[PDB]
């Protein structure tokens, strides 16, 4: 019971809100493939070795 | 009533008194009527002044 439309002396009912939230996808992040490798420097190096 | 008048002792004359007078009157009275009405349109969805 807030107020009527175009009149401050009658009442109407604010029944409720209708929230409309955006949809997000999380399949790949849920797969859990990547392993966390914390580090201190801004760049890192790797060695590639092959007897062949 | 009136004032007595002197008369003689041997003439034996005297004076009398007049009778009364009776009348009758009537009275009409006054009438006043007031009418009101109550309708649901006066209560339906009307805000009470001084209240939110």
């Amino acid at each position: 019971l807030t107020n009527s439309e175009k009149s401050r002396f009658f009442l109407a009912d604010l029944t409720g809100e209708v929230q409309s939230i955006p949809n997000t996808y999380g399949y790949i992040s849920g797969l859990g493939l990547f392993r966390s490798a914390p580090q201190t420097q801004t760049t890192f190096l790797m060695d590639l070795t092959d007897w062949d | 009533i009136s004032l007595l008048d002197a008369v003689d002792r041997t003439s034996r004359k005297a004076e009398t008194s007049a009778p009364e007078r009776v009348r009758q009157i009537s009275f009409p009275m006054m009438y006043f009527k007031e009418v009101e009405s109550i309708t649901p349109d006066e209560i339906q969805g009307v805000r009470q002044p001084g209240t939110a």
